[PDB]
């Protein structure tokens, strides 16, 4: 580690988080999109928020299911990331980028070709998102043992993944998905609101749900109890949102009810919103641990870690831990009472750095002298080849 | 999981494979008499808002079938009850919609024929048919106070909004 | 121009001769099957290497065997910008050799790019079409280098103007 | 002659003298099937496929059986892997994702001949076999050298018998004929590999 | 007439005595037998025993036995028991790929050519109840690519990668009687080298004895066809082709050859015995009421030949090598073709057999 | 984006957000940010002594002493006034915003804070532009080591001011592409007759000798600036352009390589279609 | 450390290959007289098929090369058409020797030779270049 901190860039399907190693929050969180229209026609583009309407440019999304799908466009998006937002002279900073688990070696070579052949970085490291989220949880009070075994609940853009991790290495064959993520909570809240509250501009229907979700939601311990609380003490529980008719500039006034707690509930009752998929998040986690190697199951249940916006609802962790515990002892009941093994310690770890767990993890690691030891250098890339970037030894 | 009934005695009575469950009411029918002050009609109405969102439901015992039925009817009421002003007009349309010959197990139109036993004979037929009617009225009744906002003319949206939701994606009508 | 078509015609005719291959199990190791022009341990299976040259710079070297043909090309590189665009374009393609099937990961020493075509390729693609491809490649690489070069000039001019016009 | 048996568990060299098996001179190799499999797991890691050492062991065994082979001349094999793509094969995992496997095909089984690669003390299957023959009665020697027979699941790698033969000839030339290339021609070995 | 069995090579084929079945190796470890049903082909058996690629198939007519050999160093003999074919292992004691196999005309033995630089002649023992072999070794120096037996079941022509066509004696005393003189010479102890081509030109892809066995022909990688007759002091006539190498050759009469290879179409050569010379009379693949109709052009693998890739095998289907009327070709394209010599004679007026 | 922006986004947005929260009357959150800019610059944003009501922006430049011999301290004082304070240890300049004492219009100060770096550099240019306007000739040149191995030389003359950049192309690919850019700068007068004239020298310094660097990878770019450029009405804009030149050139070298790649991707991928169309 | 010697080198097998000049006066003679076709025929006489002297082989190629360099393009056809098949085969071999020493535009006229020789000899004449054990 020299005078200058490394650049840390975490490219997700929905947002890219970027800034410098050492800091606690990204310096920019910008949507992962690039609007485009001989010469320098290639330089006529915008990214992030500036890219979203832009009367005369088409908005593109180079990353799908966490994987770069348009390499020309990801390359261009890098150019502004480095020269417009970070204002890093890329020849003087090591870089740490990220990847979904199951991204291919070939893609890491493609990424390296971009970083070393176009931008001449001195050093590169591609980390797995899951692994940085574990590393993020070492920030937690409930954590004294620094470990990179654990189960990672990543609720990203479009689905939520339960990623089992042992000793730095994702167990690829054991990953499972849940077709529930923040968008759906929004969609369901939109649903619930649509048929109760009058005067949501049909056009601003979505933005209103998002606002309610982000401002008023939470996870409850029990629906019926929650319902009667609301039924009784309306003045405590029902809340007010006021918005602003975009077209016709007239405000509207709604109540915020049941959707406060029914929104996030669909993690726990996917049947409420998805007609094809009904297994609660809790069951899915259980299944994943039980599929993994026996000798690693206790560690997994002991260190379940959250990452992403959707995991931030007050009490998400508590409820997850509770329900998983109920499952786990249900099994260990139907076993003792069928002819007596140790009870399972189930720990769901929460902490402040959750929303950008991944980016925080990388920022912290790329601050350490060891990060400089494990990065591939440009001299390596030239003498041995892009294949060096196929493997990124874990460290910490 | 969804909310189930606790009222099932190892010795409560069974019309078909439903539970012939005590209810305290100002109505006619073979529903037993009850000492305690919560009946299956209260369980259903209490559980309703939670349970109506579920699409899958384990029949653990015969009390559950009664609960299911009352749960589905609750949604019949609010179907009518929504489009009509003042409590008065309400409990009025609720006598009507209570009496109506609703499909019952074994008939084309009763959903859940795979789950509910059909009446073995004409006795059971006439009983079950009556029990069901008792409930439609005791149910349709209690629900009426709840739906209307004590400052009147007022069908509370906090009930009318469930109108479209269908328990287990099934409808008595 | 003038001498291009005659060069290509000679190259094509030599490829047509060299790409006459069959499946050959190794005589040297039990249950191995290896491209003889690479491994070279049975002189009897190797053909005579030959070369077609356009001029002192541009040539193609063709090395046949029972099994496999190695084709090495020396691409036209007129000035320093074409030399580096060329080297960059071949490198770019070699990194991707697992997708080409017919490309060597490195050129034979003295050449810019090398194909290694084997009986497996000639059993799975039309031989006459591979010959077609090698010729189309040679024509096509010159055009691309040559366009790359115009683009650099085109953008250099706009970039200087944009900066200079702002003072 | 000598039976080189090697299964998932372990690897023995058993010289057998006309009818009966002499325990003296019998030797074990502390390297076998399960070891090659685990090494293949280390090599596929450096290629950017991370199999868990337990969850995935069966899967990497199948890759090994299907695709590994013994290199005959290792430096010549590395050149092939490094300059061309002829060694590269596609393999479909349990979940349907396709991986690609090249140099690791011959590199994993090489542990058998160079055990230092997987951190094992010793000398490796050919040096061990030679030693076993060059400690037996100077006259039984020859009849042994023409009756080496392979056994077990871990001896079926394409190319294995050829590599042994090459390697003995390498040893015998230096350690028995101290560089004498002309008198080499009369050294006679021919491991058979029975099709059973 | 072309049928497509698959799109990858037919590595090798064999027909039964009656030409109602054909065994092909569809580029893999198995052999697939097909039968014709009306005008369609139907797969009837699938021989799975070989542990590597099958490279040679021969079908012995009167005994109905199929021999195969493979890159796994095995050969099998297949017997038809009821309605399934059963393999018997023949231990070849070779340490490299088998490359070709031919049953001798008397069906009492068969020859495998291999990468071990040897030809194994195999025969059965009604004694120990299995197949044994003797190896022809000297002076072969490379892989044997091609075999053909003389009609006496004793002489044996072989082509190889040391660039040579040779004739050998494969006389096994314990299955046959001493052979009769031949113009290849009168002494035929096993392994005797009877004839060896001299200028060393090309890998020798195919060899053929004439029907009375006094002429031996072969085709080589240098794009020559050659013929030696024993009735003229084993003098060798030569024709250097203007096109790509042939891989397969056969006599269709005593003075007529058909061959095919990397050009993808069959061609005809004739030997004039008086002058001692070979001529190209050929190119047999050129692009009644029913026939006049279908040939008519309409209103609207870019190659003017039936096969779309190299021809690697040619076999006489009827009339034998003296007076062939029908022959077959299979190829790296996975196609099989049946050629009618008399339709060829008709549709090509310039064409002169013999 | 063809021209590189001058102001620093991290600085402007961090301050904007601090000023917005102070306006709304929110309780100030702690801020602690370390970040860089082009050419070795390092910045720090922090709360002095942990006092969340106070926000400091500090800049660190290896070559600050050099700008400081040429008017920098006095220049920063004119622009920042009572926002400039004693420099934080590790840094050369520190600005201090009291969240409880902001102008009614925050714009100007947010803007000037974003040009800290650019403001550190302007004085050397303003000095030599003055020398020109006043006929002071024969003054010793400014020598500014703006990176470990690149140097800028500033010199005034009777009729014109010259800026020389000694730059390094780390990659041998970049020299050749760089040369093409330079040739077009040397010919840019043919599209703006008023523009500064640009010279270029590969490998060798201009003869105008000393300790300057020589190598296959060195180039020297000279900007001849005239009074229309150095005068009182043009100099600010002129300074915004020149001090961004080196980075502009290198950025355009890199974008060209990205563009070449998009070409190579299109072409390789066409080759693979033809290959695959050769399957039967 | 024993795996350092290639024992393959000394293998009972290891295939072994089985084991002249044109007259320069005659060639110059026809050359100096403007008799190009005759110079060609002379230069393709008696190639040094069997000699382990590269010197003698380069002598031959160069003599031939010189004849071919000297032709006017519109005179190659008849010259090539005047040869027999062994002639065109031999010629094609020398055209491929030519290609190894481009030298002046020689490259350019060799390519013309290549084309006429190909029209006479067919790709089979190139095949015999690659398959030749004993070459020029």
């Amino acid at each position: 580690a020299g005078r200058l901190p490394a650049c840390v860039v975490d490219c997700g399907t929905g947002y890219t988080k970027l800034g410098y190693a050492g800091n606690t929050e990204p310096q920019f969180i910008i949507p992962s999109c690039i609007a485009i229209k001989k010469g320098v026609d290639d330089l006529d583009f915008f990214i992030g928020d500036e890219a979203i309407e832009k009367p005369t440019y088409a908005t593109k999304w180079p990353i799908r299911h966490g994987i770069v799908e348009d390499w020309d466009l990801m390359e261009r998006f890098m150019e502004q990331v480095i020269f417009k937002y970070l204002r890093a002279e890329p020849e003087d900073h090591y870089f740490l980028l990220t990847e979904p688990p199951l991204n291919t070696p070939e893609n890491r070579e493609y990424t390296a070709e971009i970083m070393f052949e176009s931008f001449n970085v001195p050093g590169l490291y591609i980390a797995v998102q899951a692994v940085l989220a574990l590393a993020a949880s070492w920030t937690s009070r409930q954590v004294g043992e620094r470990t990179l075994t654990g189960t990672v609940i990543d609720s990203g853009d479009g689905v939520t993944h339960v990623i089992p991790v042992a000793e730095g290495y994702v167990i690829g064959s054991c990953i499972k998905h849940i077709p529930i993520a923040g968008r759906d909570i929004t969609y369901f809240i939109q649903q619930l609101l649509r048929d109760r509250e009058v005067g949501i501009p049909p056009e601003q229907s979505l933005e209103t749900a998002k606002a309610v979700k982000e401002r008023y939601s939470y996870v409850c311990p029990d629906l019926v109890k929650e319902f009667n609380k609301y039924d009784t003490d309306g003045s405590k529980w029902i809340k007010q949102y006021t918005g602003i008719n975009a077209i016709s500039k007239k405000e509207f006034s709604i109540d915020v009810g049941y959707e406060r707690f029914l929104g996030p509930e669909i993690f726990f009752h996917p049947e409420f919103a998805n007609p094809d998929f009904t297994q609660p998040i809790s069951e899915v986690v259980d299944e994943v641990i039980q599929n993994c190697p026996i000798d690693v199951r206790r560690p997994l249940y002991k260190n379940i870690v959250l990452s992403g916006g959707s995991t931030m609802f007050r009490d998400f962790g508590r409820r997850l831990q509770r329900d998983l515990k109920r499952t786990v002892d249900a099994r260990l009941k139907l076993s003792e009472e069928l002819s007596k093994p140790k009870p399972i310690d189930v720990q769901v770890i929460t902490h402040h750095m959750q929303r950008y767990a991944v980016w925080f993890g990388g920022s912290m690691l790329a601050s350490t002298p060891e990060f400089y030891q494990v990065c591939h250098t440009k001299k390596d890339y030239e003498e041995i080849g892009p294949s060096i970037c196929r493997h990124n030894p874990v460290f910490g | 999981p969804a909310y189930h009934s606790s009222l099932m005695d190892p010795d409560t009575k069974l019309i078909g494979n439903m539970a012939l469950l005590p209810i305290r009411s100002q109505f006619k029918g073979p529903a037993p008499r009850e000492t305690k002050d919560t009946d299956i009609v209260d369980e259903a109405i209490y559980y309703f808002k939670a349970n109506v969102f579920f699409k899958n439901y384990e029949i653990k015992n015969e009390a559950d079938r009664t609960l299911i039925y009352i749960t589905l009817y609750i949604s019949e009421c609010l179907k009518k009850l929504q489009k009509c002003n003042s409590k008065s007009q309400g409990e009025k349309e609720m006598y009507t919609l209570g009496i109506t010959n609703f499909p019952i197990p074994g008939e084309p139109g009763f959903p859940l024929n795979a789950i509910y036993a059909k009446p073995a004979n004409k006795q059971e037929d006439e009983v079950m048919r009556a029990y069901l009617q008792q409930l439609r009225q005791e149910t349709g009744l209690r629900l009426c106070e709840k739906v209307f906002d004590p400052q009147n003319d007022k069908p509370s949206k906090w009930w009318t909004c469930f109108v479209k939701r269908q328990f287990m994606n099934k409808s008595l009508s | 121009t003038a001498t291009l078509r005659p060069y290509l015609s000679a190259v094509r005719a030599t490829l047509q001769a060299a790409l006459c291959l069959e499946n050959f199990s190794s005589q040297v190791v039990e249950r191995h099957n290896k491209p003889e022009v690479e491994v070279r341990s049975s002189k009897e299976l190797l053909l005579q290497p030959v070369t077609i040259s356009r001029n002192e710079k541009e040539k193609v070297l063709i090395e046949g065997s029972i099994n496999s043909v190695r084709v090495s090309i020396a691409v036209k590189q007129a000035d320093e910008i074409e030399k580096i665009l060329c080297h960059k374009f071949m490198r770019f393609m070699m990194m991707r050799a697992e997708n080409f099937f017919i490309l060597r990961r490195k050129p034979v020493e003295g050449y810019d790019i090398s194909f290694l075509i084997t009986n497996f390729h000639t059993e799975q693609m039309y031989k006459h079409k591979l010959v077609d491809f090698v010729i189309h490649f040679m024509e096509e690489i010159d055009k691309e280098i040559s366009e790359m070069k115009l683009s650099v000039n085109a953008r250099a001019r706009i970039v200087a103007e944009e900066f200079l016009k702002n003072f | 002659g000598v039976v080189v048996d090697s299964g998932d568990g372990v690897t023995h060299i058993c010289p057998v003298y006309e009818g009966f098996s002499l325990p003296h001179l019998t030797r074990r190799l502390d390297i076998a099937g399960r070891d090659i499999t685990r090494y293949l797991i280390k090599l596929l890691l450096l290629r950017g496929y991370a199999f868990n050492h337990s969850a995935d062991f069966e899967t990497v065994r199948m890759i090994k059986e299907k695709l590994c082979y013994v290199g005959y001349n290792i430096e010549q094999e590395q050149k092939l892997a490094l300059e061309t793509t002829v060694l590269v094969e596609s393999y479909t995992l349990p979940d349907g994702r396709i991986i690609k496997v090249g140099g690791e095909r011959f590199e994993a089984p090489e542990a058998l001949f160079q055990p230092h690669l997987i951190n094992v003390e010793g000398v490796g299957v050919a040096e061990l076999l030679f030693n076993t023959i060059q400690a037996a009665d100077i006259d039984t020697r020859s009849e042994f050298y023409k009756h080496i027979v392979l056994s077990g699941g871990s001896t079926m790698y394409p190319g294995l018998p050829s590599r042994l033969e090459r390697e003995l000839k390498q040893l015998y030339l230096e350690r028995v004929l101290k560089g004498d290339v002309e008198k080499l021609s009369k050294f006679k070995i021919r491991i058979e590999d029975p099709p059973r | 007439a072309y049928h497509s069995f698959l799109v990858e090579p037919i590595s090798c084929h064999a027909w039964n005595k009656d030409r109602t079945q054909i065994a092909i190796c569809p580029n893999n470890h198995e052999v697939h037998i097909y039968e014709k049903s009306g005008n369609k082909w139907v797969q009837v058996h699938e021989l799975k025993e070989h542990n590597g690629q099958v490279t040679g198939i021969d079908w012995a007519p009167d005994s109905n036995r199929i021999v195969t050999c493979g890159t796994d160093r095995n050969a099998y003999v297949w017997t038809l028991k009821g309605r399934t074919w059963k393999p018997t292992l023949v231990i070849l004691r070779i340490n490299r790929a088998a490359r070709c196999v031919r049953w001798a005309p008397n069906e009492k033995k068969f020859a495998v050519g291999s990468g071990s630089r040897v030809i194994s002649i195999c025969y059965f023992e009604q004694e120990n109840d299995w197949w044994v072999c003797k190896h022809i070794k000297k002076p072969i120096r490379s892989t044997v690519l091609s075999l053909d037996w003389h009609p006496n079941s004793v002489l044996l022509a072989a082509g190889s990668c040391d660039f040579k066509c040779r004739i050998f004696s494969a006389y096994i005393k314990e299955v046959e009687e001493r052979p009769a003189p031949t113009p290849w010479g009168s002494k035929m102890p096993f392994g005797e080298l009877m004839f060896e081509s001299s200028s060393s030109c090309g890998w020798v892809h195919g060899v053929c004895f004439s029907a009375n066995g006094s002429r031996v022909a072969w085709v080589s990688h240098d794009s020559t066809v050659c013929l030696a007759d024993a009735d003229k002091k084993m003098a060798v006539a030569t024709l250097a082709s203007e096109t790509l190498p042939l891989l397969a050759v056969t006599f269709i009469t005593e003075s007529s050859l058909v061959a095919a290879g990397h050009d993808c179409f069959p061609v005809l050569f004739t030997y004039d015995s008086a002058a001692g010379k070979l001529s190209f009379g050929g190119r047999l693949d050129v692009p009644t009421a029913r026939e006049r109709f279908q040939n008519l052009d309409k209103k609207a693998a870019g190659l003017d030949s039936l096969h779309k890739n190299s021809v690697s095998q040619i076999s006489v289907l009827s009339g034998g090598k003296a007076k062939c009327s029908q022959f077959c070709t299979t190829g790296m394209d996975g196609g099989m073709s049946i050629w009618d010599v008399r339709s060829l004679e008709s549709a090509l007026k310039d064409l002169k057999i013999v | 984006m063809i021209l590189l922006e001058v102001n620093n986004r991290i600085i402007e947005e961090t301050l904007a957000l601090k000023f917005e929260n102070a306006a709304a009357g929110n309780k100030p959150e702690a801020v602690e940010v370390t970040f860089a800019d082009f050419d070795g610059v390092l910045y720090h944003i922090s709360n002095p002594n942990g006092d969340k009501t106070k926000v400091m922006v500090s800049i660190s430049l290896k070559f600050y002493k050099e700008l400081q011999a040429h008017g920098a301290d006095e220049l920063l004082k004119r622009v920042y006034g009572s926002y400039l304070v004693n420099p934080e240890s590790g840094y050369n300049v520190s600005l201090l915003y009291d969240l409880e004492n902001l102008p009614a219009s925050k714009d100007s100060i947010v803007h000037q804070a974003g040009m800290l770096k650019r403001n550190c550099f302007a004085s050397v240019f303003e000095k030599y532009f003055q020398f020109q306007e006043e006929g002071k000739e024969g003054e010793n040149r400014a020598v500014i080591h703006y990176r470990d191995d690149e140097t800028m030389y500033v010199e005034s003359k009777k009729d014109r001011v010259t800026v020389v950049f000694s730059t390094v192309f780390k990659d041998d690919d970049d020299v050749v592409i760089g040369k093409v850019f330079m040739q077009e700068f040397k010919e840019g007068r043919r599209a703006s007759h008023t523009a500064p004239q640009v010279l270029f020298s590969h490998r060798e310094p201009p003869l105008e000798d000393t300790d300057a660097a020589v190598g296959d990878n060195i180039g020297y770019i000279t900007f001849v600036l005239f009074p229309r450029h150095t005068n009182a009405s043009a100099r600010d804009n002129t300074i915004n352009l020149i001090h961004t030149f080196r980075d502009y050139l290198h950025y355009h070298i890199k974008c060209s390589k990205a563009y070449i790649h998009t070409r190579m991707r299109a072409k390789t991928s066409d080759f693979l279609k033809v290959l695959n169309r050769a399957r039967p | 450390r024993f795996r350092k010697v290639d024992v393959g080198e000394y293998d009972e097998n290891k295939f072994v290959d089985e084991e002249a000049g044109p007259d320069e006066g005659e060639v110059d003679s026809c050359l100096r007289q403007g008799n190009m076709t005759a110079a060609l025929q002379a230069a393709l006489k008696n190639p040094p098929i069997n000699t382990k002297s590269q010197a003698v082989k380069d002598r031959a190629g160069s003599i031939v090369l010189k004849v071919l360099i000297s032709f006017k393009a519109n005179d190659i056809e008849k010259a090539v058409q005047s040869l027999d098949k062994n002639g065109v085969d031999l010629l094609m071999k020398y055209i491929y020797k030519g290609f190894e020493s481009p030298s002046d535009n020689s490259s350019a006229v060799l390519l013309q030779w290549h084309e006429k020789a190909l029209a006479a000899g067919g790709v089979g004449s190139i095949v015999r270049v690659l398959t030749a054990r004993k070459t020029v």
